[PDB]
């Protein structure tokens, strides 16, 4: 939701102060004419409505002429940085880092109610992801959801301002069941790896381990990836990510 | 048109768009496994890429490392480079620091410590890792080895700004001329005030230095009638260097040659080249005509300011047809080079030293105009 | 072998003897490895500057691994990706370290 | 009242008005609305350049690609024939796709 | 640039059109 201080997107923050901190220097010279009065004839060479001092054929003309050759420059170039923002609009994510989540503190986060994600936060002695930890256990009301679905209902029901903590392959497949308002952001904050299990002492376990090591490495699992994922993703990331032909001004 | 493409030009993530664009280069190592990723990989992206690298050329498959690296600073972001992720971490935060790592990983690679095909020491140290790895000791030893030992930050990696506004520094270009132009302006205001204070030689004195402007006019009108070179000619392929020293009219070559090489191609040009010409002379004509009544006035200086008046009107009409003819043969040299200049063509693209004089040609055309109706004041 | 951050050698790696002239990642593993199954280590730089390739003409391994398989190395603990045909004479542990092709590009100019 | 409201003129958008409110307090009256008129025009152009360039970046699709591409229009056949069962039978990944979309239109 | 060349005939034969005229109305006084 745009306003207020989102008005002051296409000429920077810096550039508003120096675009009146060089505009009041201007109407100094021009009170050796006739400092007191030359600010409202300034406002005459602000951008428009021509003022009634007039500096024929002294040093005050090039005075007046220059900043005022000035101000014609940026009205053009702010609505060419106004035109930029109103048809490409890049609505970034505000976060990619859950230590911007140890940063931040507008948008809840939490972890499955039971599990070892909740249990890793309960672990890591790394100060960022103990903090997140610290927070978690202060979150009220609960963060901590009790299914995964409920975590992201939550994210969609609070609308952005609840962040949830699953699996990246599970963040892929999500992503890709419809309605699909939810997304994946930033890397994982782990290494966890799913790995073919056979019991202690059995004598198939060495080749199926090999299988691994084979299928793997020629990309076979890397399409079967591409199969149950993007084949069977309903949300097209390319295809979805490519929809937006929108219109006319707020 | 400027601040749109530059903000509809997306940085590349995937390797697909590596597959989709052409215009920024991408190799690998001339050996090792990450070569001969994409010569086994069948997907059509990754096929479709060692399609690419087999006929990039020059090569893109780079000797060493490093220099891999260097193809990427030396191209200034149109070379791409593939190498792992984790050495990717350690380069970019090795200084400068212009590197920095895209996307993630094509394929999934990993170390393993390798110990003898059944030792028992095997397994205590398989377990070792899986001990290691779980506790988080192994991230933390990751943050040191690659964030401790970082050069280029700790979290700085995020600290850049991605999509942000318009930049001051565009806009302190024109300060210098804004500041510049009010201490200009305070040198008038003071000067002004003594000549207020401290005040036929007016009328006349400045009426032959119209006369005398005429004559730099005339000069400089000349100069460009043979550039000595109107560009640096330069095809210099590391074939052999090339550098032509072209003029304006004589396409000399240069160890020293001169030709012509006039009167180039198409004939619709050739129509501007046949109007240029027109264009040209009547220049110099008119200046000739501004002359002549000026040279009457030395005789009232031995009507009067009703042909000072008529001299004036011609003087004008000059430099008009020579601001066609500073711009017929500009736009022609622009359009023969959207023809590719047939053997001469610049990579150094830079007008003679004569064309900067020819400017100085028109404005003492008009510096002899703004004080030849002075004196038709009186 | 000698790998940057993995093994780097010392700015005072004459004054130091032994395993303290090697610095880097593995180094502080082998130590971990070390106060894990309880051993003495010697670090040693392969000396062919290879990670253990195959050669397709002798079929003799090189680098790392045909230390390990000729019995003139006792352990590895290097850079080393895991691939079928060096499991085929090796033992490796679980991949500590996952990753892959990246794609190393220039950062956005600040001009 | 009765003059300044074409004086309001003078400040509706340009051509600058005869009444002059030098240093009291009509020059922010005179000002503020000038300085808020500004505003509107300013961003209908930028509005509209987002009209126009948009309205002639969207190219009219010629391949079938495009609709394994794109998703905002939907596409399907006749819902027996050959041409129904030609997806179904195409295994080209753009052809599988489009009928993988219709499967799930 | 050839899209800017295109007004200089109505500019130059705007001044010369405009020649003809300050030459006539002096003496039509
Ligand atoms: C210039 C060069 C160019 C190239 C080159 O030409 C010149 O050609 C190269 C050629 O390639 C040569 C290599 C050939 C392969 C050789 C392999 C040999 O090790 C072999 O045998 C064992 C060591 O002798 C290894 O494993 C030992 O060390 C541990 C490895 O992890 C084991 O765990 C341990 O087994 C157990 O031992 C008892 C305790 O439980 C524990 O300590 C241990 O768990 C083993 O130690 C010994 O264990 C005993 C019981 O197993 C045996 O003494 C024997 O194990 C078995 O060894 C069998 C071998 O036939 C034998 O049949 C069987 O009865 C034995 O029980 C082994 O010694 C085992 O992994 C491996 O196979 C190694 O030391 C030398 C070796 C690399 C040779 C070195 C020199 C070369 C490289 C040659 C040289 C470079």
């Amino acid at each position: 939701k745009p306003g207020v201080f989102s008005f002051l997107d296409p000429l920077a923050y810096e550039i508003w102060m120096c675009i009146v901190f060089a505009y009041i220097g201007v109407s100094v010279v021009l009170f050796l004419v006739s400092i007191f009065n030359s600010l409202w004839f300034s406002l005459g060479a602000f951008m428009q409505q021509g003022c009634d001092i007039s500096p024929r054929s002294l040093s005050g003309r090039i005075v007046g002429g220059v900043w005022w050759f000035f101000t014609l420059i940026i009205i053009s170039s702010y609505t060419a940085n106004l035109a930029a923002f109103l048809t490409v609009e890049r609505m970034v994510s505000p976060i990619e880092s859950a230590e911007d989540l140890s940063k931040q503190t507008e948008i809840a986060y939490g972890t499955l109610d039971s599990g070892s994600t909740k249990e890793f936060f309960r672990r890591s002695k790394i100060a960022v992801f103990d903090k997140m930890w610290t927070y978690m256990r202060s979150a009220e009301p609960s963060v901590f959801v009790r299914t995964t679905a409920e975590g992201v209902a939550r994210v969609r029901k609070s609308k952005g301002k609840y962040a949830y903590l699953l699996e990246s392959t599970m963040n892929e497949y999500i992503e890709q069941r419809k309605p699909c308002d939810t997304m994946k952001v930033g890397g994982n904050l782990d290494s966890k790896g799913y790995g073919i299990a056979t019991p202690k002492g059995s004598s198939l376990g060495t080749p199926v381990n090999l299988a691994v090591l084979k299928l793997s490495e020629q990309g076979v699992l890397d399409k079967l990836k591409n199969k149950w994922w993007y084949d069977k993703g309903e949300c097209g990331a390319k295809d979805s990510g490519s929809k937006e032909k929108t219109s006319a001004l707020s | 048109a400027f601040l749109t493409v530059e903000r509809m030009v997306s940085p590349i993530e995937s390797a697909e768009d590596l597959s989709k664009q052409t215009e920024i280069a991408y190799g690998t190592l001339d050996s090792g496994s990450t070569k001969e990723f994409f010569r086994r990989s069948k997907i059509a992206v990754f096929d479709k890429m060692w399609t690419y690298m087999r006929s990039a050329e020059p090569s893109v498959f780079v000797r060493t490392t490093a220099e891999g690296v260097a193809r990427v600073r030396k191209s200034k972001g149109k070379y791409a480079y593939l190498l792992e992720s984790t050495m990717n971490e350690y380069i970019e935060q090795r200084k400068p620091c212009d590197t920095m790592k895209v996307g993630g990983n094509l394929d999934s690679k990993g170390y393993g410590i390798a110990t003898p095909k059944g030792s028992s020491l095997g397994t205590p140290v398989n377990l070792a890792v899986l001990k290691l790895s779980e506790q988080g000791v192994l991230d933390k030893l990751k943050n040191k080895w690659w964030y401790d030992k970082g050069e280029c930050g700790a979290k700085d990696s995020g600290s850049k700004e991605k999509t942000s506004a318009l930049s001051l520094s565009n806009v302190a270009g024109v300060f210098y001329i804004l500041v510049g132009g009010l201490g200009l302006a305070m040198l008038v205001a003071l000067i002004e005030f003594c000549y207020k204070s401290r005040a036929k030689t007016s009328r006349r004195g400045r009426a032959l230095l119209a006369v005398a402007l005429n004559l730099l006019a005339l000069l400089f009108a000349t100069t460009a009638f043979l550039t000595t070179y109107w560009c640096q000619g330069t095809q210099r392929v590391p074939f052999q260097l090339r550098r032509f020293h072209t003029g304006i009219w004589y396409s000399c070559e240069e160890g020293e040659k001169c030709r012509s090489f006039i009167d180039l191609a198409p004939a619709s040009e050739k129509g501007v080249l046949w109007l240029s010409v027109v264009s040209e002379v009547l220049y110099i004509l008119l200046l000739v005509v501004g002359f002549s009544l000026m040279c009457l006035e030395l005789l009232h200086s031995s009507d009067g300011l009703k042909l000072n008046a008529f001299a004036a009107v011609f003087t004008v009409l000059s430099g008009l047809l020579g601001m066609v003819a500073h711009m017929m043969y500009t736009q022609v040299f622009q359009v023969t080079v959207s023809l590719g200049p047939e053997d001469w063509r610049p990579h150094s693209w830079d007008y003679g030293w004569s064309f900067c004089l020819a400017w100085g040609s028109f404005t003492c055309c008009m510096a002899a105009s703004v004080t030849t109706l002075n004196s038709y004041t009186k | 072998i000698l790998e940057s951050p993995y093994v780097m050698m010392k700015k005072n790696h004459e004054m130091l003897e032994g395993n303290e002239r090697y610095e880097g990642y593995c180094v502080d593993l082998a130590a971990e490895i070390a106060k894990h199954c309880g051993f003495k280590y010697k670090l040693t730089i392969v000396g062919d500057g290879k990670y253990g390739a195959r050669d397709a003409d002798t079929k003799i391994w090189n680098g790392m691994v045909g230390e390990l398989v000729y019995g003139k190395a006792d352990i590895a603990i290097a850079p080393l990706t895991i691939t079928l045909v060096r499991e085929e004479v090796i033992d490796f542990s679980k991949p500590f370290m996952s990753l892959g092709i990246s794609i190393m590009i220039k950062k956005p100019q600040k001009s």
